RNA sequence: AAAUGUAGGUAUAAGUAACGAUAAAGGGGGCGAGAACCCCCCUCGCCGAAAGACCAAGGUUUCCUGAUCAACGCUAAUCGGAUCAGGGUUAGUCGGGGCCUAAGGAUAAGCCGAAUGGCGAUUCCGAUGGAAGAACCGGUUAAUAUUCCGGUACUGAUACUGCGAUGUGGUGACGGAGAAGUGACAGUCCGGCCGUCUGACGGAUAGGCGGUUAAAGGGUGUAGAUGUUCGGGGUAGGCAAUCCGCCCUCAGAGUGCAACCUGACAGUACGGGAUAAAGGACGUAACCGGCUCCCAAGAAAACCCGCUAAGUGUGUUACCCGUACCGUAAACCGACACAGGUGGUUGGGUUGAGUAUACUAAGGCG
RNA sequence: UAAGGGCAGACGGUGGAUGCCUAGGCUCUCGGAGGCGAAGAAGGACGUGAUAAGCUGCGAAAAGCUGCGGGAAUCGGCACAUACGAAUUGAUCCGCAGAUAUCCGAAUGGGGCAACCCGUCAGGCCCCUGACACAUGAAUUCAUGAGCGAACGCGGGGAACUGAAACAUCUCAUUACCCGUAGGAGAAGAAAACAAAAGUGAUUCCCUCAGUAGUGGCGAGCGAACGGGGAUUAGCCCAAACCGGCUUUGUGCAAAGUCGGGGUAAUAGGACUUAGAUAUAGGAGAACCUACUGGAAAGUAUGGCCGAAGAGCAUGAAAGCUGCGUAUCCGACAUAUCGAGCACCUGAGUAGCGC
């Protein structure tokens, strides 16, 4: 994703979001160890967007 | 955050091949036996039936330069799954 | 230019001392550029109450495998406890820890004292001890195995088919020495059964060789042992010390012996088979937390059982840490791959009083 | 003649001196500041990467996440290689404000051999696992403290070697050192003072006075003040007499306590009769050609030009005009900082005294 785009999601589906980010990275992280992976690249941008997810859903409570 | 990866020694091979239920995998040192057959079965979806663990402390790789630097690769934790007689797991 | 002056480098003695127990080596093959030393085989030799096997302390990857021989190895090295990489340690019961307390330590209320602080419970911590929760035999890997697999057991929780502590009792709960009787395992001998072979020289189809196995748990109550003996305390109670009605050790404890047992090892043959491969004679404290004698008179608390005050069946399930390897040593303490030191268990056969001594198996070494 | 040896030279080996150089030190000047921590510190443990020993950064959101200001083509740390990606819809990078922030450690729920073990309580999931709270001590549930850390300050204790050419008084020294506890400074400070008929008026610090007056087994030693010249300058508040109220106590009175008024001396006195600036990012910023030597000009020789800029560093040699800069000028969304009389009063186990 992006972070626009991230916001632009409610709060009740920015968390359904945030559990299949969280369940997809684990698949991949197994995926790259069973067998390098494509690109690479997809394993630090998966991770630090949970990063974004996990920030904008603390403003909101936290604002 | 608790599976790191699975196991794929020549060790692991021949144990699976016997027993078509067990596999091996290695997981965050500090994590016990009850969360273990949670994360294995909330992953791919399986009867676990036994968990054995054990655990390792790395490898020292001592280096020398202008002597002795130390060095360690972090510890980790081996579960060794039994799945429910007649079910299997697929890493591809 | 000099201080038995300091650092770094390089000489001399010198190709000299020495190469770390006088247990010992010889030959044939192999990989390889290269072999006294590495691998395999035959012979020889050493240890064998150990120089074999299992733990603890301590060490911390030295364990297994591939690649490498620069450095390390008192020689060389194709080898290594060396370098690099990969791999390897699996527990409801084992050892810890969770529970309990000892020496001692830290404290509470208090006491003492220029300061820093020193003392001080029945409190807490603290094993080298006590736990009423419980497993043993076999087999498999290059490297783990009461942990994996097989067989056969046991112990807590949990779900479905009046209770009684914080007080106060009982228990737990304890020395040294001595021998005897009963009688397993191990071990030896005799004798059958199963498989296999016919061994340089004189003799032997009568012999040689390998086998013929077993624990925990369960049962019996056998050998043997011990027992025929109305006031003093724990249960009917009020905060342990001036009472009265009530059920007993007449049975306890216990080897050996059944069963577990149609497992297993070695060798032949091809996961399966022979293979469900008789029995004796000794020997034999593993009964025994027993018995007898003595004076030096032989922990504590908890677990587990009381009392009042205050108020069977089935299924599921059993978390944590250790587990490789060395360990009378080349891996620990000694600057060393150092003739030293290092707690516990086991330790076959013949000889013997013996765990002495000599020679040997398994295993380990030159 | 030379098994060998001697001396000289030539060329080498070894070793790492010397010359040149700098990336790090040393001593200071000027300005600022002088703490961090229970909202969990200093210091650590363990982790964190496509790849990852060690450092660095970071904390399960883990070489990092979100805004605002800046800036403009590269970037994913030291740091390579390979691999995959980010970014002119503005990545990386810089300034400011936020988010996250495991375990130990004052460590604070109880224990403990630091980085571990074991709980009660309320919630939610399911043998386990989340997310709260729960130390002690001094004040009134609340507020506070504890610990760490340069020097300088103030307190409590307090040596010896050494000198006296021995040594005990004395000296070293109210030092070293140990302990307690502040602040940006601290301590001192507004005369029960000095002086000597002449005067100065709080404290502190510098120059003199002066190695003087003194002190001292009158030994070794120790050692002022007054006065003068400077820096800086600053002064105030109570208690009491007496009056009022209120509470308490003894018995309307009186005493104490507590607030209000009165009052503060030395010639004695008193009562009564600021919002702009600065700091932490940034923007602009002049002016050179030909020839020779050379591997390479910035050198040398001509001829130009700029200068509020001829400080410097880098660039294949020594550059005002190649680059980064320098002189000068201009800039902040944040946040931080800047009358008579009268005799009533004027501090008590205190001044003074013996040991
Ligand atoms: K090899
Ligand atoms: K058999
Ligand atoms: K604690
Ligand atoms: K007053
Ligand atoms: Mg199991
Ligand atoms: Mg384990
Ligand atoms: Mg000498
Ligand atoms: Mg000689
Ligand atoms: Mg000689
Ligand atoms: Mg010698
Ligand atoms: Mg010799
Ligand atoms: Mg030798
Ligand atoms: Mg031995
Ligand atoms: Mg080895
Ligand atoms: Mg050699
Ligand atoms: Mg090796
Ligand atoms: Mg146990
Ligand atoms: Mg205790
Ligand atoms: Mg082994
Ligand atoms: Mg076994
Ligand atoms: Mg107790
Ligand atoms: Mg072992
Ligand atoms: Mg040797
Ligand atoms: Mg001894
Ligand atoms: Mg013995
Ligand atoms: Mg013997
Ligand atoms: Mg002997
Ligand atoms: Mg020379
Ligand atoms: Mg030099
Ligand atoms: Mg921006
Ligand atoms: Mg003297
Ligand atoms: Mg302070
Ligand atoms: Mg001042
Ligand atoms: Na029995
Ligand atoms: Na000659
Ligand atoms: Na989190
Ligand atoms: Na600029």
């Amino acid at each position: 994703m992006k972070i626009a785009e991230i916001k632009e999601l409610a709060t009740k589906e920015l968390q359904e979001r945030l559990d299949a980010e969280v369940a997809a990275y684990d698949q991949m992280r197994i995926n790259h160890a069973v067998s390098p992976l494509d690109s690479p690249a997809k394993l630090k941008h998966q991770r630090r967007m949970i990063a974004q997810m996990k920030t904008v859903l603390r403003q909101r409570e936290l604002n | 955050g608790i599976i790191i990866k699975p196991i794929i020694s020549e060790k692991m091979t021949a144990v699976t091949e016997k027993m078509s239920e067990r596999y091996g995998f290695r997981v965050s040192p500090n994590a016990n036996k009850i969360e273990i057959k949670k994360a294995v079965e909330a992953m791919y979806n399986v009867k676990v039936e036994d968990v054995n663990t054990m655990r390792y402390d790395g490898k020292r790789k001592n280096r020398y330069t202008s002597g002795l630097i130390r060095g360690k690769e972090a510890s980790f934790k081996k579960a060794i799954v039994t799945l429910k007689k007649g079910e299997t797991i697929d890493f591809f």
